[PDB]
RNA sequence: GAGCUGUAAGUAAGCUUUGAUCCAGAGAUUUCCGAAUGGGGAAACCCAGCAUGAGUUAUGUCAUGUUAUCGAUAUGUGAAUACAUAGCAUAUCAGAAGGCACACCCGGAGAACUGAAACAUCUUAGUACCCGGAGGAAGAGAAAGAAAAUCGAUUCCCUUAGUAGCGGCGAGCGAAACGGGAAGAGCCCAAACCAACGUUGGGGUUGAGGACAGAGUUACAAAGGACGACAUUAGACGAAUCAUCUGGAAAGAUGAAUCAAAGAAGGUAAUAAUCCUGUAGUCGAAAAUGUUGUCUCUCUUAUCCUGAGUACGACGGAGCACGUGAAAUUCCGUCGGAAUCUGGGAGGACCAUCUCCUAAGGCUAAAUACUCUCUAGUGACCGAUAGUGAACAGUACCGUGAGGGAAAGGUGAAAAGCACCCCGGAAGGGGAGUGAAAUAGAACCUGAAACCGUGUGCU
RNA sequence: UGAGUAGCGAAAGACGGGUGAGAAUCCCGUCCACCGAUUGACUAAGGUUUCCAGAGGAAGGCUCGUCCGCUCUGGGUUAGUCGGGUCCUAAGCUGAGGCCGACAGGCGUAGGCGAUGGAUAACAGGUUGAUAUUCCUGUACCACCUAUA
RNA sequence: UAUAGGUGCCCGUACCGCAAACCGACACAGGUAGUCAAGAUGAGAAUUCUAAGGUGAGCGAGCGAACUCUCGU
């Protein structure tokens, strides 16, 4: 269940400066609650997990030639770590 | 797959669906990070996740 | 000037709402005449 | 029945009468793509690039292995398996 | 309850009914009293009078 | 049987003769909302109780199962109240719910504009609308019938006939029987009376009968099997043309051939029976649905009664073509209320005679009605202001909402969709190229008129 | 056609410097002027990406435009304590059984839903282009769990 | 009738917001609940000029006729 909670890292520039102090930004399942997601990231990269921080984003109006929709909405998760480090490279 | 996998047991069903899982999580990390460069595997592991419970769902359906 | 429509997404969704229109045998025969129609939109 | 790799001749269109080595097949536009025919002169924006563009399938004709006329193809089922037959001669293909 | 007409002398129709005469009765249904609505014409052609 | 990763390019990475993409049958998976059903709720969300199981020292969190209401079945607890009953718990099941083309059908309920040259009876019309219930059809159906020499269930078509009749005898409404056809089918109970514990089995089903003294899952009783055959749901084979001319291209023209159970139709660079897909014809099914057969299979070989709150009557209504009429016939409400084969009903008030029939229990295919659908086809039907509102949409847009509701098709045979040079920030142009053609350059076939310009022969 | 006509929607701008193919109209600067119980600041409804950065100038902007609430690309919203739910009830709505009604349905008991009210634990500072009582720093408080007590 | 260690979920959070982003078909002289409330003057949240802060209003340049409008004598 672990590795379908965790989607994919975000990589920003905010992102990065998050990195920097120690903080990992995960895309997740968007059902999913920020105690699912410390326990996945504990559990996929063998790490302490010091605190997590979620958020939604809403869809966003996204067009090519005449049609018109949205984007997928998005659940971000941004995950503090106290012990160890995530390799994203 | 499925007639290798049917040659399998079923708890090596279960470890294979384990470590496929983990195999295509890996391909999707390494997507959004721009480092996969080999975007065909991620299709093919997700078949053979769906291959591989196929054939767990024959077995317990055909003994029940 | 103060005009009619003040909108309001409380009383918008209880008075043409998808429960409103359901909670009432006219109200299913308006769900039926917009499916019927193929409307994308059935309620509020 | 006309396959890639297959000797043919043109029996309509510019090049009519010539002869060719099937390059390509496309079976949803129901053309083929023969060696020397049709040449299109594109212009490439990276020169003039000569190329072969495609011609349909029921332009082109194959060609008898005994009497080298154009024939029409039947089908026979040799070892159960299906194959060509020229329907001038009678020789597999 | 049935549907008819109302006619005036001057044979003007208006829409009515007619009623049965209903009496509610202690009755026995099932084996259990209970006070339900019987017609009389049905209590003289013999519900059950508890 | 060689390409393929939708439309759909575009790359990227791959799959596929060790048989992919694709097609058909059968399976697996099938998030959430929605009758929605654990509770709530502003649909697609929020919040829970139990049991089981990951996990954690433990909590938090997580996964599966289950938990609506009214119903059935059977175990308890059990009021006022003695007994009981109501009620309250449990356990099991899964019966109902909602939807539709709900078009056609049956039932409840039921207008008005309108016509009558006004209008109230009447008409519009038992129509529109609303509500309920179902099926592939429904409804009706086995004479208390039609009739007046006899026929023999029901339904539908023709005709009878705009007749008989109804009608402020106005406007209008308007049969049926006979005759000709489609189709065709008949049955089961209640009761007399027997044998077992009033309830069960036997008995019986009618115009006089009864008591007494080979047929079938289409009604007539209901479950299976074995096998065959046929059909549908993918497919396969399938005859016969070459040359020259004009042309960018030949199927056109000319010449000379060929096939035809195939000269239907599309496509192919212009108009093809012989180039392609096909057509006539013929073949084909692992699997699943259907139809239909033989065997099997079972089921079977006038003493008494004959439908009672009924028939019928009065009053008030309604349905009958029929408006209360001389109004028979059918139904509803209220109230009254028979007879018992020496019976009862009908034959248009009613009486008598005669004739026909036997109500107050039920079932019953077919000929009939309809088309959102599917398969195969058709048209002196449309051809982009037409034809669906919609050839690219119930979209855009409008409205709080019910709801209203557009516009918009065409390069070219083939993208060969204009390399490169020049002015220009670009847009746009001029060349050069592609093309048969570019005033076919995408706002792309043809390119009318209004309208807007430039030049000028006469004035 | 009217016709290059009416209009271009309350008001104070000027100059220097810059950018640029192009500047009254964009950027920077100085001076001037206007509001200031507000033309300032903060909540709510409502809107729903309009927010930020880089790039762009066809169309939109009543002129112009190098600019923009416009176009392209990529980003941005962090909570035990804030507001709401896992708390409470009001009007009202709904309502197991139940009462009534041609149908459809109407009403209503227990109960339930329902804030505009009641209850309820966090402050100050710093930081980004875009968030901050949410991130970070310092110092707290509340509920629950486990161990010593 | 105390200390100690640990745990703490979901929804909202961008931006506009007496408006160029809300209701008015408009980048529309209109409408839109509450809160904060400086100095001089003053009874005052009146008046005038200012503070904090914000703004110069999305066509301009001339001319300085009739006439119209808004102002002063
Ligand atoms: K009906
Ligand atoms: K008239
Ligand atoms: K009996
Ligand atoms: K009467
Ligand atoms: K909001
Ligand atoms: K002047
Ligand atoms: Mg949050
Ligand atoms: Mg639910
Ligand atoms: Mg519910
Ligand atoms: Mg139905
Ligand atoms: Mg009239
Ligand atoms: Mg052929
Ligand atoms: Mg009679
Ligand atoms: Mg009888
Ligand atoms: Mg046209
Ligand atoms: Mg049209
Ligand atoms: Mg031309
Ligand atoms: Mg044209
Ligand atoms: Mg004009
Ligand atoms: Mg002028
Ligand atoms: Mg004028
Ligand atoms: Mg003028
Ligand atoms: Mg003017
Ligand atoms: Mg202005
Ligand atoms: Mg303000
Ligand atoms: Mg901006
Ligand atoms: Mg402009
Ligand atoms: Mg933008
Ligand atoms: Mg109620
Ligand atoms: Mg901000
Ligand atoms: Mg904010
Ligand atoms: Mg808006
Ligand atoms: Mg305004
Ligand atoms: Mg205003
Ligand atoms: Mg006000
Ligand atoms: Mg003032
Ligand atoms: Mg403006």
């Amino acid at each position: 269940e672990a590795r379908d909670i965790l989607k994919r890292p975000v990589i920003t520039e905010k992102s990065s400066e998050a990195m920097a102090e120690d903080k990992y930004t995960f895309d997740v399942d968007t059902r999913v609650n920020k105690t699912q997601v410390k326990m996945a990231v504990e559990e996929i990269f063998n790490v302490k997990v010091a605190s997590v921080n979620i958020m939604n984003y809403k869809p966003k109006k996204k067009r090519m030639g005449r049609y018109q929709g949205y984007t997928n909405k998005r659940r971000k998760a941004i995950v503090t770590l106290k012990e160890g480090s995530i390799d994203l490279f | 797959k499925a007639k290798e996998i049917r040659d399998l047991t079923t708890s090596e069903i279960e470890e294979q669906i384990k470590s496929s899982k983990e195999e295509l999580f890996n391909l999707r990390f390494q997507l959004a990070t721009g480092q996969l460069e080999e975007t065909a595997r991620i299709r093919t592991v997700r078949k053979t996740i769906a291959r591989l419970k196929t054939v767990a769902r024959e077995r317990e359906i055909e003994q029940s | 000037v103060k005009r009619t429509y003040q909108p309001n997404k409380r009383k918008h969704s209880k008075v043409h709402g998808f429960r409103k229109r359901m909670s009432t045998k006219n109200g299913r025969k308006v769900l039926a005449r917009r499916r019927r129609k193929g409307r994308k939109v059935l309620s509020a | 029945h006309i396959k890639k790799g297959d000797n043919v001749k043109v029996i309509a269109g510019k090049d009519k009468g010539k002869e060719g080595k099937v390059i390509a097949t496309l079976p949803k536009k129901d053309r083929v793509v023969v060696e020397g025919v049709n040449i299109m002169k594109k212009h490439q924006k990276p020169g003039i690039l000569e190329t072969e563009a495609a011609i349909h399938v029921s332009n082109v004709q194959l060609l008898d292995p005994k009497t080298n006329e154009p024939t029409r193809v039947g089908y026979k089922f040799v070892d159960g398996k299906k194959v060509r037959i020229a329907k001038k001669s009678g020789e597999e293909i | 309850a049935s549907t008819g007409n109302r006619r005036s002398h001057a044979l003007n129709s208006t829409k009515r009914r007619w009623n049965a005469n209903l009496q509610k009765v202690r009755i026995l249904v099932d084996g259990k009293p209970k006070k339900v609505w019987v017609s009389a014409r049905a209590l003289k052609s013999g519900v059950t009078r508890v």
